């Protein structure tokens, strides 16, 4: 019983570390970088991006809200934001969730956020496989080359926010799988 | 310095801005350039958009031709007072004025080769009308009309000069509430029994964007009309509960309505949106209407059939309703 | 820095390298009876 | 005489640059008594000329994070006509000149800082030299506290009353349930009166949204809760299913659904509120 | 010569009001038994056709004879 206390806890530290980091990759734009070989400094997240303006400073002036759909340059976009904040939701009403140990039993509960983490990390899959395609945007192949294309890095770079998707998507995984032989146990 | 002088002295003289150039010879060929600035504002009560944009002519005259000067010439804007411009104009305008502050925005240049290019900073009020029958899901097809008053096609020709580059600046445009999809030139002849005259027109499509409806207009109301639907599952005795369900449903939709249109364009024209919020009024009032039939037949004369039947049909039938709706305006 | 992102993107894998560490080191642990 | 001040009437004679502010709809000098206007020369060969305007420059407002949104208000200028090889403008240096703030015209928003800046643009008939000068501004929240955030969140905690009155109570609860629905549409009507008509939704706005749902939702649950309560009536361990969905039997703990939801709407509100105002205020 | 459209006014008042009144009229056949049911639904009906007179004199003037 100590053992399945502190390996709870512990899981629901995890389970809170998941989804801090879901908001921020959600949140921050460092999804892709400029490069030597990009035209132009700059980079775009889910939905917004900040563009050279086009001097030696160049102001990062930055444009793009997932408030506002008609700013997002390109349809997957709008489909990879959704995914992900899909998955936002779906971890916060786990982290909501963590409420009914109270009163249902353990199992039930650790079940229960097995499979909202799991389709967190599923939502989170999607949002990745999508995102790519929208690189060939008429603004991302101003930006990012014209060579850049679906799925094509081409004469631009990659940042910390869109391998930590990947991450966050591991950590979903083996979070889910824990909670699962958890609520058996 | 005194040679410059001297040269633009002459020039002046002997220049009649009563008489066109070539007032014997061919039309005079006239390019139009066109730079918006700003669209301030655009209206659906008044049909119609102010535009605030650096409109450039370009024209060939000869009386204005001088040599052995290969720097070009920007003279005083109030210099444009003393030379031969166009009668152009907008048709569809209904009040424009240029910036006069610090100094009259207007500009005048001539080159070696005789040309003239007049730029003005002109802010109008141009009109279009907005075909609101599918207000707010509705595209809008506005035009900037440009012609001559007075002279016909054998007096005068416009043309756009740099063809489709002849309008920019489109991409700095951000409106609030519409997003410019495209932007077309026109360049073309009206016939009329006496004659042809030349016309212009610059005709841009725009956009509504609805998400702000979508948020405030259309998720209240479908969340309204299914609150309606929870009265079908409360038990049939509960008379006080189910009416007061009913009846503030409907309250609150009314609030709804009344609400709206204080904030949408103050036109009596029949939209969209009206047909969308007087289906989901209709819906909530029967769906009190279904609780008087049942408080009649079996309380007032194991679920009872007009309870079971409701709860699969009110919301097919607002279902099928989405679909014609969404169908029919999309 | 202009294009310089060896840094975050090095320090970026380690921190998630090191979470993951500690996720399967848990999972692992409840694994054996 | 080494400096003789002029007259406001002969200056048009005299030449003068083709100033004009680029991003202004409309601009005026006040013509009375006399005009506003004045110049001086300087018999080494300078010139000075003074005005007075009232520029109704615009200022494109990104209000995505309205009320929380901070502004970089431009005010630009450039000759009209003289390309930069024929006028090259500059400042005085060492800053800008501004009166006291307190006695501003700035209600709504706080003024923070002056910056100022120079560029050469690349339009169609040349390359003009442009000097901006920009004013950053922060809004002040005090009027949408009380107005918006606080009568809603206490509309919400006033939905959460209903968990703690008595099941039975069919009338009170289906009331207070759709009264509170009401009520959150009513200021819903108003939350948007001072901005613009702007097509996209604001912070203010998605607040507003997640209240009417956290509204709708708990009286949803309620009719949930009336309709069971009284009409209705291999490998690891074992199956893989039983590593999966418990889904035995299955409902019988759902009269106690009122306990859950003590807890769950809370929480969740309390989530919302910190993700929000954590991504609005600092992450954002 | 100009002839007003209708079709505006009719589904912004005619309709709603017309079916406000069919709902007082759901009063007579709920039990008489019910007062709270019937009391709320007369008098919230009868708000309901205060809020909805508003919006009648929108798009008009002032006139002091009625239209
Ligand atoms: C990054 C730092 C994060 C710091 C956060 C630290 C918080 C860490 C909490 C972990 C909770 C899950 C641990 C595993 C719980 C395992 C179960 C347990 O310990 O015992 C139960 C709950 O105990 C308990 O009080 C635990 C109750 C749950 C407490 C959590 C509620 C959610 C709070 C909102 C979260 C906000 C997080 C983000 C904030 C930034 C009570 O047995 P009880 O027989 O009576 O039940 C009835 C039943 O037996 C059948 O009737
Ligand atoms: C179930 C069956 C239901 C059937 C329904 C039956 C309905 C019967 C229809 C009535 C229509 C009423 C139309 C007239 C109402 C408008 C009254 C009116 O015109 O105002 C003043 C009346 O006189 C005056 O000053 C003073 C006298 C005041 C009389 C006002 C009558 C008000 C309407 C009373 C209705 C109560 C009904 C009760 C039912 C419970 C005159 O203006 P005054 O010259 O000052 O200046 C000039 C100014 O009028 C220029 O416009
Ligand atoms: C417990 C229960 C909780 C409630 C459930 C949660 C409710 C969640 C709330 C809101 C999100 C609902 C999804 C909305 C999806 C619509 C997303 C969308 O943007 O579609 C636009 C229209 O589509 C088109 O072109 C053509 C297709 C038009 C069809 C529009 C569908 C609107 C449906 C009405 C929504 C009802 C939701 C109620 C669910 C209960 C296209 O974008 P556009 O480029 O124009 O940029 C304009 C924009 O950026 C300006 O802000
Ligand atoms: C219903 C009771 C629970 C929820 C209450 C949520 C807070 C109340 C509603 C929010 C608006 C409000 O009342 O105050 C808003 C102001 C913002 O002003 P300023 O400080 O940014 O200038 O103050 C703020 O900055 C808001 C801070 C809110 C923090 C989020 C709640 C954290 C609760 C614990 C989370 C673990
Ligand atoms: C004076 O103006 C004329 C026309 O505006 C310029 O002529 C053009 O100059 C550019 C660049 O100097 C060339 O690329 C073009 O081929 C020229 N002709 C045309 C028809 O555009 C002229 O250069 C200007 N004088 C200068 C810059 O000293
Ligand atoms: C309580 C549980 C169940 C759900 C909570 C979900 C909350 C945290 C979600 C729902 C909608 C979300 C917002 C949607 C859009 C944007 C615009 C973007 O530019 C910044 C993030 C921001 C502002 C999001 C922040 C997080 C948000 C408020
Ligand atoms: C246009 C709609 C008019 C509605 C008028 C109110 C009628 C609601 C109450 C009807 C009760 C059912 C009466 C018929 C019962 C039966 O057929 O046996
Ligand atoms: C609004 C359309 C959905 C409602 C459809 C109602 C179908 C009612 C079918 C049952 C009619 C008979 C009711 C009286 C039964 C009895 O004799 O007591
Ligand atoms: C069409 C423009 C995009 C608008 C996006 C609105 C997002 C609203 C999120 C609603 C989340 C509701 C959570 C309810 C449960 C707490
Ligand atoms: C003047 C600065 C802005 C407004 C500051 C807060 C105003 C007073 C807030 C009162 C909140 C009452 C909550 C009561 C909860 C029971
Ligand atoms: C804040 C009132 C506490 C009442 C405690 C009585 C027993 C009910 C236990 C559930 C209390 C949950 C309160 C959640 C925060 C408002
Ligand atoms: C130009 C069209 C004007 C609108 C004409 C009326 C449209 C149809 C109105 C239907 C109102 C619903 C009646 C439901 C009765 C139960
Ligand atoms: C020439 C167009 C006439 C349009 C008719 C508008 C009718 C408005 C609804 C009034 C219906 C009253 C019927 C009441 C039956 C009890
Ligand atoms: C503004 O311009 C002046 C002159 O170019 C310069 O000295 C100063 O550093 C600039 N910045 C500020 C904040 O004044
Ligand atoms: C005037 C708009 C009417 C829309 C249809 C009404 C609902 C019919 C549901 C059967
Ligand atoms: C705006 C057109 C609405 C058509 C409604 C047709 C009735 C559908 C539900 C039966
Ligand atoms: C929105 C409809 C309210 C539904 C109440 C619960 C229905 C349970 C059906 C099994
Ligand atoms: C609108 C309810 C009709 C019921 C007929 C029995
Ligand atoms: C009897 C339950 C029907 C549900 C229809 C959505
Ligand atoms: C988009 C309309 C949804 C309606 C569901 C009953
Ligand atoms: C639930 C069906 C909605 C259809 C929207 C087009
Ligand atoms: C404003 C919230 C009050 C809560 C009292 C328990």
């Amino acid at each position: 019983m100590r053992n399945s206390r502190a390996i709870g806890v512990l899981w629901a530290i995890f389970t809170i570390c998941f989804a801090i980091i879901n908001v921020v990759v959600f949140i921050q734009p460092y999804w892709v970088g400029d490069s030597v070989s990009t035209p132009k400094p700059g980079y775009f997240g889910l939905f917004h991006y900040c563009v050279g303006s086009g001097l030696a400073g160049r102001e990062l002036t930055c444009r793009g809200s997932f408030t506002d759909f008609s700013t997002i340059p390109s349809s997957a976009f709008k489909a990879a934001a959704f995914f992900v904040l899909l998955s936002m939701v779906l971890i916060l009403g786990c982290i909501t969730c963590f409420s009914l140990f109270f009163f249902c039993n353990t199992a039930t509960v650790y079940k229960i956020c097995a499979w909202m983490q799991l389709l967190a990390a599923l939502c989170l899959v999607l949002g990745c496989m999508i995102f790519p395609d929208g690189w060939d945007a008429e603004t991302i192949r101003d930006m990012c080359g014209a060579k850049t294309g679906k799925y094509s890095l081409g004469d631009c770079s990659v940042r910390w926010a869109y391998i930590l998707a990947i991450i966050g998507i591991l950590n979903a995984l083996i979070l889910s799988f824990l909670a699962f032989v958890l609520g058996n146990r | 310095m005194s040679f410059v002088k001297e040269t633009v002295d002459k020039l002046l003289k002997g220049y009649d801005i009563r008489l066109r150039p070539d007032f014997g010879g061919p039309p005079v060929c006239v390019g139009m350039n066109i730079d918006i600035a700003s669209i301030d504002m655009v209206s659906e009560v008044n049909m119609d958009y102010t535009l605030t944009m650096y409109f450039q002519q370009y024209w060939r005259d000869k009386r204005l031709a001088y040599s052995g000067i290969p720097l070009n010439l920007t003279l005083d804007n109030r210099v444009a007072d003393q030379l031969w411009v166009p009668d152009t104009y907008f048709l569809n305008d209904k009040k424009s004025f240029v910036h006069g502050v610090t100094v009259k925005n207007r500009m005048i240049r001539l080159h070696p080769d005789g040309t003239v290019l007049y730029g003005l900073r002109i802010t109008t009020t141009a009109a279009c009308m907005m075909d609101l029958r599918r207000y707010p899901l509705d595209e809008q097809n506005c035009t900037l009309e440009i012609e001559s008053y007075g002279y016909t096609t054998d007096d005068i020709e416009f043309y756009w000069r740099g063809g489709d580059k002849a309008v920019t600046g489109v991409e700095r445009i951000e409106l609030p509430q519409f997003s410019i999809v495209e932007h077309r030139l026109v360049s073309r002849n009206v016939v009329f029994a006496t004659g042809a005259y030349p016309r212009l027109s610059l005709s841009f499509r725009l956009k509504r964007n609805i998400g702000y409806f979508i948020l405030q207009t259309y998720m209240p109301s479908i969340l309204i009309t299914i609150l309606s639907w929870v009265s079908f599952w409360i038990n049939y005795d509960a008379s006080a509960a189910r009416v007061a369900l009913g009846i503030t449903t409907v309250l609150t939709m009314t609030t709804i309505n009344t609400h709206l249109r204080e904030t949408l364009p103050k036109i009596p024209y029949v939209k969209a949106i009206d047909m969308y919020l007087m289906g989901c009024f209709v819906f909530v009032f029967l769906a009190l209407l279904e609780y008087a039939f049942v408080n009649y037949i079996f309380f007032g004369r194991d679920v009872n059939a007009i309870d079971r039947w409701s709860r699969i049909v009110f919301p097919f039938t607002f279902s099928l309703f989405n679909l014609v709706y969404w169908l029919y305006y999309v | 820095d202009s294009r310089d992102y060896s840094t975050e993107l090095s320090v970026t894998v380690a921190v998630g390298a090191s979470l993951l560490f500690l996720n399967i080191l848990a999972f692992a642990a409840l694994y054996y009876k | 005489i080494k400096v003789l001040r002029l007259n406001s009437n002969m200056v048009g004679k005299i030449w003068i640059p083709d100033t004009f502010f680029r991003n202004s709809k409309k601009a005026d000098a006040h013509w009375i008594t006399t005009p506003n206007r004045m110049l001086r020369i300087w018999n080494d060969g300078r010139v000075l000329y003074t005005l007075r305007l009232t520029i109704d420059a615009e200022c494109q407002l990104q209000l995505h994070n309205f009320p929380m949104d901070e502004h970089s208000c431009p005010l630009e200028f450039s000759s009209y006509g003289y390309p930069r090889e024929e006028i090259v403008y500059q400042w005085k240096r060492s800053s800008v000149e501004v009166g006291d703030t307190r006695s501003w015209r700035l209600y709504q928003f706080s003024f923070v800082g002056l910056r100022n800046t120079t560029e050469v643009v690349k339009t169609t008939s040349g390359d003009y030299v442009v000097m901006s000068v920009y004013f950053d501004l922060s809004r002040r929240m005090g009027y949408f506290t009380i107005q918006t955030y606080i009568p809603c969140t206490l509309i919400v905690v006033l939905s959460w009353v209903s968990f703690w009155i008595n099941k039975d109570a069919v009338p009170a609860r289906t009331s207070l349930g759709i009264t509170t629905v009401l009520t959150m549409t009513t200021l819903s009507t108003i939350a948007r009166k001072s901005l613009p008509k702007v097509s996209y939704v604001t912070a203010m706005d998605l607040f507003v949204s997640v209240c009417f749902i956290f509204v709708f939702s708990a009286l949803v649950e309620y009719g949930t809760l009336h309709y069971f309560v009284s009409n209705r009536k291999c490998l690891d361990g074992k199956d893989c299913a039983s590593f999966f969905c418990c889904f035995e039997d299955c409902h019988i703990r759902i009269a106690k659904m009122d306990s859950y939801a003590r807890i769950f709407f809370p929480t969740a509100f309390c989530l919302f509120n910190l993700v929000y105002w954590v991504s609005y205020l600092y992450l954002g």
